[PDB]
């Protein structure tokens, strides 16, 4: 009933040195039943890495909205649109469905091209910004996630010591989450470099 | 918006814009349809002016508005596209209201109908094309050949053709067509339409296209080689 | 000359000349007589045939139980406008619980033909009208110009050699005013009138139409034999 | 409630559908086709709210055909796919929504393999091995988690839907009076003779 | 409720001859038989013929105006329209108004050469639904034909009449809302024939006596 | 009223022509030459800008190569003003196709729709025409390389080898005279920058009056790569083909 | 759709020989509050017509202003206004009965009950009702809310079919009027003393009484009554 | 340049005048009403040989008590029966009855003077409209695009309209058999046809209340043409 | 919330001879438990020998009436006029009543006249438009109490030929006008009796060939 957790799945952000991480579960479920193990929930417009929970109709709708817009974004700038842009171009997108919105938490990560900086930023779903600088939660164990990085984060973790951080936040909050899991992804962002891994999880 | 009489009448009772619209239609590239026995076969003229183009890509004369129905024209190129397009969408809009495809007569009244609208509303001038809508009736083994005209008029036709020198090989086809006793064959049809072109074509190269349209929605369009085979035998026994 | 490209233009002189070639196609159009007494109202009409195999255009028009006009002009025109004479009719009946005052038809008349004289795109009406009545004030008759002009009237005629027809009107004035309950002599008195209009054809039974209102009639057409009568 | 199950084998698509049309306690038909051929190598199964199915499964049939006749080209299974998803994803948040689920089950003749793709009302789209829609879903995929090997040939993988369909019978408490099934590989689409 | 609405006894079905439309001629506004003698088969036109089940109104004002488009198609076209297309004319319709609260359980029934005999189940939800019988008893639609669910294709015209004139029988005298009279149609390439108005009362009597059947009812 | 004023932007000449588009097709005409070839391993868009200023900063102009999306760019001859008006429609069609079939728009879908687009400005709206000629260099999986024209009539065509703009006449003749069939990107810049250098009313060809692209197949492996070059690799290709 | 809140009580109205009679007390309750005393619910529309409105005051003042706008469109290119084309009570509550119709129809009523009094140009009695459903009728006696249970009963003990209003007096039908409003005072919780009449009479026109008050009350008969049943002191 | 709805200083509309001009250029269509029914006939002129004739739709069914025959711009006919069918039909559904000829024929005229600046012309094409009610019997229309519309005993529109009226002024009499219409019909579009007349190049047409509105077979026209050729030659 | 309908109360019977028609109603208009009128006519001629009554919400009856009256008015001026017969005015009515399907008027609607080979004809109407030809038709409040009365004193239903057992129906005669009257006053006197809402007068209008003659009847005041 509730559009928010009918399909399930988690999304967590972190900063780090030089450096962000962001990682999702795998789960899409039609509430009990589990339908997909291969529902990925992290896109990324050049260099601006996009986790999108929630009604898995509107993660699919807003990928193809926001590819949409920055391939025209592209076209026009003769440039890769930048993380701090992008979050307002986000806020912007889902405000203009206030009285029907997206039920959607994005999360954005990435390095800013220019500056070198480290960026993160979160939404509810009609577009309100949460830019913290060092974690971002959203999904049905979102509570679990908060839980997870509140302990586990410090400031400054180099990239290889910041996987283990989010991938360990993401997995235990997961394992405690009924439509969370069937699965882990985990993407290490330095500038000019991106690793994807995906982590060994129970599948129950 | 843009509410202005462009066809209207004159003291001579005719309407100019609609005439004018013949016009380009006689400057387009010659087209011409003849019906066999068992089958239809739609001629067109490619002007050899324009080489180093694309045969794979440039738009070909002959457009498929369903499985079973062709339409071939002559005049404005990008004209000839927006009756394409509604022809096109009306067949499938058939198909689903009627669950039967259109009746060629039934494509052509509507196509018609377009053309005979832009005669007689504010702000659009006359489509510049003249079509020929060749193909079976669903479960019918009957041959359909019909021309429309930018007035809107449509009629069925044993053979025809438009377009430039169109006077010429309609010359040609009343004097070598018999009603009594069609093109009996693929063969002779191609043959006959192919003959038709010749006397207006210059070389039978690439200038020529040919269609040919059998019942039960079988449509193929014949290559250069095929059509060539057809150019050589011909002047091969003029040669007498 | 130059001011006659659309109805929208005046002339140097302050004319309206598409208002003028309107004025002109009733002239052309057929003969039509109206008088009234204090009791009855009366339209008399010379119907025109296409030649001796066509029908004689209808040229009277019922537009309540107590009001009705007749034509000289564009037929389709009349045919438009007594339609929304119909519907203000109807419309006072039904909201008002009343019959619309002849006068105040005259008026609604006036002003639908005004916005036709003032406006680009449109044409003024191509037709004349002479609308019958009898309503609470007693017999009315007007005259319509698609000028929007609107006249009350004694008695009037429009169309071709309409002069004719409006004089002897003018002269027999103290006398068809004063056929009062008497419907028979006031037609005598339009036919008389109508046929100071005729030349070469006379009236004839399925030439002649005639339309008569008062004080306990109902507008009522009379056509074929109803008239060889008055003949 | 009805039955749609898809599997996905080394070089085809295998789709049943339940045969039965029930309103309330009323079987309306006993022999119901819940299935559209879009293109000649692409076939899309429905289940749903009355009506509302093949009014949409019609509509795409349309567009599909219109997309054909156009290009003079079949759509790719991943382009009709995308296609339909967009049109429920329109429908969600419209007037009146269209509580249509289906299948769609094509073969890519410029990559030479099978494909399914399961889409729910709502424009939710997953590709799979092997899909279902309603009651029915729970119970095959663990029976399909179990024997679905991706290596599998048309007649193994028809064996597995057989098993399938026994097993529903048993198991359901509606009667959805037996399933046609149509195999979608490299040939074209043809219904199983007998099942 | 307000309006009349018919939830019980039409039954059309396919056979060698053709078609037969077998109806029941009973209103009932709750309890309250309204009428004895309504007419629940619409003659849309000589070829095609329409079941009223649903909204009374409903089905008598759209099928009504299918016959007018039927007519339009004729003229337009120079050819009898088909029951498919008949058909997708009204379901289309009725699908336009889906939601608004139109009630309608039709058969429309049409002999064709293109097609042969043709019923197509007609819903107020959209469905269209082509089949060889269709039965409406209380309120539920039904693809078995209120008797042996087998009956016979090759079943003679007298015969096949009968079978629906027994079986509209059957629904009267066990179906509350059900009663009046029976009115037969026999539906034929060359056009539909009106095979009478039987009253269930005289019907039931006769029936019984000849049939041996409705041993339970004592007469 | 206005009728007086209204010049009937959409009707035949007696001959059964249209007026604006033949007007239009002259204002192209004085168009700095834009050309297109295209080989069995990519397409070359070529294009001269018209007198050009010093004080022109040109690393940051573009008058005649705009890019529609990553697989498909456009070669402009006449008011550029007007080509970016439909390139800005051409953009939002691609990413439409893009989002509605997850698949790249095919090259003729995209040609068709803007040569739609011109010809209903031809047939309705009382409007004057676009007075733009576009070449297209495109690239999809099913006819590969295609080289595309539409002009102001909305009348479109396929070509190996094409100009539009100024001197086309000369510009075709000499493009039908050296084209072969199984002729090499690296051939077709060649050919390309030879024609402009003959047909050029300018007094000779250098970087500063030039826009280049090519569109190969020369991305590390099975994808496509748009190549928009800069004043220094014009320059460079200038001395490399021995032009300047 | 909405909710009467500031709200005018019974109307009641007969025909006698000569025309017709019609009263209304000049009270605007607000729910239980007896708020506004001194509102005129009677309007007089020219010298031959009297609307008698009860329930939404607004909506009242609303039709106080349709009638307004009626007589100067009326009178508008009219020679015959105060003559022959005067608005007849007929043409006054056909008007209003097509307005209340089309505001039900559009589910957005006046929330009102209207009485139209009034003589003819032929010097016929007209009493007509019409309220917030479109609802029209005609009596001998009408009478909106209270007035209906109440007033109506006593109305038609005077005339209780056509044939009584030959017989009827204008002193007999007034006597009958006030009689009757002085009951709706004794018995309507919403009512009140003070109240307007309006003679229509085809001789003498329109007579317009304000300021009335129920007099002639027995209260005396209280004093007696002690407790509620077992009480004697 | 000029209004479309434009008065001439003699008080006609030009555009309707000039469409008048239009139908003059059209292929001849007769009628000739009578007391057993009412004849339709028209020449085809085919424009080629080539041309399939029997495709040539110049008399058309508006109801099964309704036909109508056209002369000139053809095409502007088509919206023309399209109204009209849809008329028909339309008023039968709401009044479960045939409407009346004068009714149908009055509701094709209320579209003529819809012009201006609706669509932006006069309609270029004249009907005749024949039908019968139980009212009025046999009745024979001629629809112009100026909206007025002419009862007619007989009429003829098109290039030999003229000459065909003079001569339909002669033959025409109130106890004209069926029979007699067809071979008059036939005569006299023998007599303003360009090319000679045969069962291909005209076509006849009836209603009557019987058998309702029918178009003939070209055999059975071809057999009234033989008919008249031998009772010409009779003396 | 405003509820746009309310129960005027009434009851109206339509009754189709050989060569006759008869539409009867009471003249007692109600709403809940007052009487708002002891006479309001309920039955109307809409002219061309047609009768009609819209029993139920009075307001959507006198609407219904009004719009039908001048649907005949209308009529005479689009077809020359031609009258409306009664099969005709009755397809028009079901338009009009149809036309409302999503906020009907909520009457009962019977219409009277002479069908066009002179026979008594009577329509009856749902309140959106469906309608069946009918020899005898009750409508409004009392319609239960008149029907079965009617089933049996006019088509003898349930009556059977003494001596025969119930093996020979009694034969349907054909009632003259003089016997139907009888029926009618005798149904709207029972009604009165047993039904709160029935009373005050009884308003009957005959159609025939000569016309629409109007009789009217006193019923008990309580
Ligand atoms: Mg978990
Ligand atoms: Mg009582």
């Amino acid at each position: 009933s509730d559009p928010s957790s009918i399909n399930g799945g988690i999304v967590v952000a972190m900063t780090g040195k030089d450096c962000v991480a962001i990682a999702c579960d795998l789960r899409l479920g039609s509430q009990s039943l589990g339908v997909s193990n291969k529902f990925e929930k992290i896109f990324h417009y050049g260099h601006v890495f996009l986790g999108i929970t929630g009604l898995a109709t509107d993660v699919t709708t807003l990928n193809e909205m926001f590819r949409y817009k920055t391939n025209l974004y592209k076209l026009k700038e003769e440039r890769a649109i930048e993380p701090e842009t992008f979050t307002q171009l986000v806020s912007s997108s889902l405000y203009e469905r206030r009285f029907g919105p997206y039920f959607v938490g994005p999360v954005v990560a990435g390095i800013n091209s220019k500056s070198g900086k480290p960026f993160i930023a979160g939404f509810d779903l009609i577009g309100c910004i949460d830019e913290a600088k060092d974690f971002i939660v959203s999904g049905t164990a979102s509570d679990q996630l908060f839980g997870m990085c509140e302990s586990l984060y410090e400031p400054n973790l180099e990239p290889e010591d910041l996987f283990e951080t989010i991938s360990q936040a993401l997995l235990n909050a997961a394992d405690r989450d009924a439509l969370s899991g069937w699965g882990a992804v985990v993407y290490i962002i330095k500038k000019d470099e991106v690793v994807k891994r995906y982590l060994k999880m129970r599948q129950d | 918006g843009y509410d202005r009489a462009l066809s209207i009448f004159s003291p001579d009772g005719h309407i100019f814009q609609v005439e004018y619209a013949l016009e380009a239609v006689k400057r387009g590239t010659c087209a011409v349809g003849v019906k066999g026995k068992n089958c239809v076969v739609l001629g067109c003229e490619r002007r050899s002016t324009l080489k180093l183009q694309d045969t794979r890509i440039t738009p070909s004369k002959v457009s498929k508005i369903d499985s079973h129905v062709v339409l071939s024209f002559s005049g404005l190129n990008a004209d000839s596209r927006i009756l394409i397009e509604k022809a096109r969408v009306e067949a499938q809009s058939h198909r689903l209201t009627l669950e039967d495809p259109v009746t060629v007569e039934y494509l052509t009244r509507y196509v018609a109908g377009v053309q005979q609208r832009y005669t007689q509303s504010g702000g659009v001038r006359p489509f510049g094309v003249s079509t020929l809508i060749a193909g079976f009736d669903p479960r019918d083994d009957e041959p359909k050949l019909y021309q429309t005209e930018p007035s809107g008029i449509y009629s069925s036709w044993s053979a025809q053709t438009i377009g430039r020198n169109s006077k010429t090989v309609r010359e040609f086809l009343e004097k070598n067509y018999d009603r009594k006793e069609p093109p009996a064959t693929v063969e002779e049809c191609v043959k006959l339409t192919v003959r038709s072109l010749l006397e207006v074509v210059q070389t039978g190269a690439k200038n020529i296209e040919i269609t040919v349209v059998k019942p039960d929605s079988d449509i193929v369009a014949l290559s250069s080689e095929e059509i060539n085979q057809y150019v050589t035998q011909i002047e091969q026994e003029k040669q007498e | 000359n130059n001011y006659d490209g659309d109805t929208v233009t005046f002339s140097p002189t302050g004319r309206l000349f598409q208002v003028e070639y309107a004025l002109e196609a009733i002239k052309q159009g057929s003969v039509t007589v109206g008088l009234r007494s204090n009791t009855h109202a009366v339209l008399v009409a010379l119907k025109r045939n296409a030649d001796e195999l066509s029908s004689y255009q209808k040229k009277i028009i019922k537009c309540d139980e107590h009001m009705g006009l007749s034509l000289a002009g564009l037929a389709p025109d009349a045919r438009v406008l007594s339609n929304y004479l119909r519907q203000q009719c109807n419309y006072s009946s039904l909201v008002f619980n009343r019959k619309l005052a002849v006068e105040r038809a005259g008026h609604l008349l006036c002003d639908k033909a005004q916005k036709n004289t003032q406006s680009y795109g449109g044409r003024p009406y191509g037709v004349g009208l002479l609308i019958i009545g009898y309503d609470k004030s007693g017999a009315h008759l007007l005259e319509f110009q698609p000028s929007g002009n609107v006249t009350e009237l004694y008695g009037t005629a429009i169309g071709a050699r309409s002069q004719g027809a409006k004089t002897y009107l003018e002269r027999t004035l103290d006398t068809f005013i004063k056929i009062d309950g008497n419907p028979d002599e006031l037609i005598k008195a339009g036919v008389e009138a109508i046929s100071q209009s005729l030349r070469d054809e006379s009236l004839t039974v399925d030439n002649l139409s005639i339309a008569i209102v008062g004080k306990d009639t109902p507008f009522t057409i009379y056509d074929g034999e109803a008239v060889a009568k008055y003949i | 409630m009805d039955i749609i199950l898809g599997i996905r084998v080394q070089d085809s698509v295998i789709l049943a559908s339940s045969k039965a049309v029930t309103r309330g306690i009323s079987v309306l038909k006993d022999s119901d086709d819940k299935t559209r051929q879009l293109s000649p190598h692409t076939l899309m199964s429905f289940a749903g709210e009355a009506g509302d199915t093949v009014q949409f499964a019609e509509y795409i049939q349309a567009n599909i055909q219109l997309y054909s006749i156009r290009e003079d080209y079949e759509l790719s299974p991943q382009a009709v796919s995308s296609f339909v998803r967009q049109e429920l994803a329109k429908s969600i948040r419209s007037r009146r929504p269209y509580q249509v689920n289906v299948l769609i089950g094509g073969y890519d003749k410029k990559k030479n393999k099978p494909e399914l793709y399961q889409i729910d009302y709502l424009g939710t789209k997953v590709e799979l091995p092997y899909g279902a829609h309603g009651y029915s879903g729970f119970y095959t995929f663990s029976l399909l988690d179990h024997h679905y090997r991706p290596d599998m040939t048309t007649e193994e993988g028809l064996d597995l839907l057989k098993l399938c369909v026994q097993e529903l019978e048993k198991r359901m408490p509606m009667d959805f009076k037996g399933v046609i099934v149509k195999i979608v590989d490299k040939d074209g689409i043809r219904q199983v003779d007998d099942f | 409720k307000i309006k009349i609405a018919h939830g019980t006894t039409t039954l059309a079905f396919r056979f060698q001859g053709g078609i037969i439309v077998a109806v029941d001629s009973r209103a009932t506004a709750g309890n309250w038989v309204a009428s004895q003698t309504v007419k629940k088969v619409i003659e849309i036109n000589p070829f095609l013929l329409g079941t009223m089940a649903g909204g009374a109104a409903d089905c008598q004002f759209w099928e009504t105006w299918l016959g007018s488009q039927c007519r339009l198609h004729e003229l337009r076209e120079k050819e009898r329209i088909s029951v498919a297309a008949a058909s997708k004319i009204l379901s289309n319709l009725v699908y336009q108004y889906k939601g608004a609260g139109l009630s309608m359980g039709t058969m429309i029934c049409g002999y064709t050469r293109k097609e042969g005999p043709t019923i197509y189940y007609v819903d107020s939800d959209g469905t269209r639904l082509k089949g060889d019988i269709f039965c409406v008893v209380s309120g539920q639609t039904f693809a078995y034909g209120v008797l042996d669910s087998n009956y016979k294709w090759d079943l003679s015209v007298e015969d096949a009449l009968y079978l629906g004139k027994r079986s509209i029988l059957a629904a009267a005298h066990r179906d509350a809302y059900s009663g009046g009279s029976v009115n037969l149609y026999h539906v034929t390439e060359d056009g539909w024939i009106y095979h009478g108005n039987h009253d269930v009362g005289e019907l039931f009597w006769k029936v019984k006596e000849e049939e041996g059947s409705f041993n339970n009812v004592i007469g | 009223g206005s009728r007086r004023y209204d010049s009937r932007t959409t009707i035949f000449s007696p001959e059964g022509r249209l007026y604006q588009v033949e007007y239009a097709l002259e204002s192209i005409s004085h168009a700095g030459t834009a050309i297109g070839i295209m080989a069995s391993d990519g397409i070359v868009l070529a294009a001269e800008r018209k007198v050009t200023s010093t004080l022109l900063e040109q690393d940051t102009s573009t008058e005649k190569l705009y890019k529609l999306n990553d697989k498909i760019a456009v070669a402009v001859a006449g008011l550029t003003a007007d080509a970016e008006i439909l390139i800005n429609t051409a953009r939002i069609h691609a990413q439409n196709y893009l989002k509605t079939y997850n698949e790249d728009i095919p090259v003729e879908i995209l040609v068709r729709r803007l040569s739609d687009i011109k010809q209903g400005y031809t047939q309705h709206g009382g409007l004057r025409p676009f007075g733009v000629s576009f070449i297209y260099a495109g690239y999809d999986d099913r006819y590969g390389y295609q080289l595309y024209t539409s002009n102001p009539s909305g009348n479109y065509t396929g070509w190996k080898a094409i100009s539009v703009g100024a001197n086309t006449s000369a510009a075709q003749t000499l493009l039908q005279m050296d084209y072969k069939d199984d002729m090499k990107v690296d051939d077709a810049i060649e050919l390309a920058l030879k024609t402009l250098s003959k047909t050029t009313d300018s007094s000779a060809l250098t970087y500063d009056r030039l826009e280049f692209a090519t569109i190969r197949k020369g991305a590390n492996d099975g994808e496509v790569y748009q190549k928009i070059f800069k004043p220094q690799e014009i320059k460079d290709i200038l001395v490399k083909t021995g032009i300047t | 759709t909405q909710q009467p809140i500031v709200t005018g009580t019974s109307v009641i109205s007969m025909k006698y020989d000569n025309g017709v009679i019609i009263a209304a007390d000049n009270l605007g309750s607000y729910g239980s509050l007896l708020r506004f005393n001194g509102v005129e619910r009677l309007i007089p529309v020219g010298d031959n017509t009297v609307v008698g409105i009860s329930g939404d005051i607004s909506d009242m003042q609303h039709i106080e202003r349709l009638l307004k706008d009626l007589v100067t469109e009326n009178a508008y290119d009219n020679p015959l206004a105060d003559a022959e084309e005067a608005l007849e009570p007929s043409y006054i509550f056909e008007y209003l009965a097509t307005v209340m119709y089309q505001r039900r129809s559009k589910m957005n009523p006046l929330w009102n009950a209207i009485i139209v009094a009034g003589v003819q140009s032929n010097g016929d009695q007209f009493l007509r009702y019409v309220n917030l459903l479109g609802v029209t009728y005609s009596s001998p006696t009408l009478a909106t809310g209270f007035g209906a249970h109440m007033a109506n009963p006593l109305l038609r003990k005077v005339v209780d079919r056509e044939s009584d209003i030959p017989k009827t007096t204008v002193q007999v039908a007034e006597e009958a009027i006030v009689n009757a409003m002085r009951v709706l005072y004794y018995r309507d919780a919403r009512s009140s003393r003070n109240f307007s009449l309006a003679i229509i009479d085809k001789n003498t026109g329109l007579t317009f009484k304000k300021n009335l008050q129920v007099e002639n009350m027995k209260w005396d008969f209280a004093k007696d009554i002690k407790g509620y049943g077992t009480q004697k002191i | 340049d000029r209004g479309v709805s434009t008065f001439s200083p003699e008080g006609r509309l030009f555009q309707v005048e000039y469409s008048l001009e239009a139908i003059k250029l059209g292929s001849t269509a007769i009628g000739i009403a009578t007391k057993e029914g009412v004849v339709l006939g028209v020449e085809k002129r085919a424009t080629s040989p080539l041309l399939e004739s029997d495709s040539i739709e110049k008399i058309v069914e508006i109801d099964r008590h309704i036909g109508c025959a056209m002369s000139g711009l053809t095409a502007d006919a088509r919206s023309m029966i399209e109204h009209a069918r849809t008329a028909a039909v339309t008023h039968n559904l709401y009044y479960d009855e045939d409407i009346n000829v004068e009714s149908l024929t009055q509701s094709v005229c209320d579209l003529a003077l819809r012009f201006g600046e609706l669509m932006s012309r006069p309609f270029g094409v004249a009907l005749l409209i024949a039908g019968h009610d139980a009212d009025d019997g046999y009745q024979l229309f001629h629809a112009e695009p100026s909206g007025t519309f002419y009862r007619y005993n007989a009429k003829a529109i098109g290039s030999g309209s003229e000459g065909a009226q003079a001569e339909l002024l002669n033959e025409w009499h109130s106890s004209l058999t069926l029979k007699e219409a067809e071979l008059l019909v036939l005569k006299i579009l023998k007599q303003v046809m360009e090319e000679k007349l045969d069962e291909n190049n005209a076509q006849l047409s009836c209603i009557t209340k019987q058998d309702g509105f029918k178009i003939y077979d070209n055999e059975k026209t071809a057999e009234l043409i033989k008919e008249l050729k031998e009772k010409e030659a009779a003396e | 919330q405003f509820n746009p309908y309310g129960d005027n109360g009434g009851t109206i019977l339509g009754i189709a001879g050989e060569d006759f028609a008869v539409l009867a109603g009471d003249t007692r208009n109600i709403t809940d438990y007052s009487i708002n009128s002891r006479y309001e006519p309920k039955v109307f001629d809409c002219g061309d020998n047609i009768v009609m009554s819209a029993n139920g919400f009075a307001a959507d009856g006198d609407a219904l009436v009004k719009r039908f009256k001048n649907s005949v008015k209308w009529y005479h001026f689009d077809h020359n006029d031609k009258k409306l017969s009664i099969n005709s005015a009755a397809r028009n009515i079901q338009h009009l009543l149809y036309g409302k399907r999503f906020f009907p008027y909520y009457v009962h609607t019977i219409i009277a006249g002479l069908d066009e080979d002179g026979k008594g004809a009577v329509y009856s109407f749902d309140p959106v438009g469906s309608y069946e030809r009918e020899q005898c038709r009750a409508g409004g409040a009392a319609a239960s109490l008149i029907m079965p009365f009617l089933d049996n004193q006019v088509n003898f239903k349930n009556q059977y030929e003494p001596g025969t057992n119930g093996k020979v129906k009694k034969p349907l005669k054909y009632l003259s006008v003089e016997e139907v009257i009888k029926l009618v006053r005798d149904s709207f006197t029972s009604a009165t009796e047993r039904h709160i809402q029935v009373g005050d007068g009884l308003e009957i209008l005959i159609v025939t060939k000569d016309g629409v003659r109007k009789e009217f009847y006193e019923l008990k005041r309580d």
